[PDB]
């Protein structure tokens, strides 16, 4: 203008949106229990 | 307790049950050092206490 102020208005850039935070549960896989060696005892079946 | 119980069950075997009848007169006769007859030494030591 006569005073130095601009006629055409300014551009308003869009701000960035807040992102959505993500989490996860990674999982493991260990081996199972393997059977030991069997020993024969001295007692009968109802006692053992 | 379960450790000691499992060890007992794994290490327990049956038996070998031997009865040995021992006559002391035989041992006193086959003593090979101051051996004696039991039936005479008992009356000796009873009448002479």
């Amino acid at each position: 203008t006569i005073d130095g102020q601009p006629l055409s208005l300014s551009l308003y850039a869009t701000p960035a949106d807040p992102s959505m935070l993500l989490s996860a549960a990674i999982t493991a896989s260990q081996g199972g229990g393997d059977l030991p060696h069997a020993v024969m005892p001295m007692y009968r079946f109802p006692v053992i | 307790l379960a450790q000691m119980e499992k060890s007992y069950l794994e290490k327990d075997e049956r038996a070998l049950e031997v009865t040995r009848t021992v006559s002391l007169a035989e041992v006193y006769a086959g003593l090979t050092e101051n051996s004696f007859i039991l039936k005479d030494k008992v009356t000796e030591l009873v009448n002479a206490g």
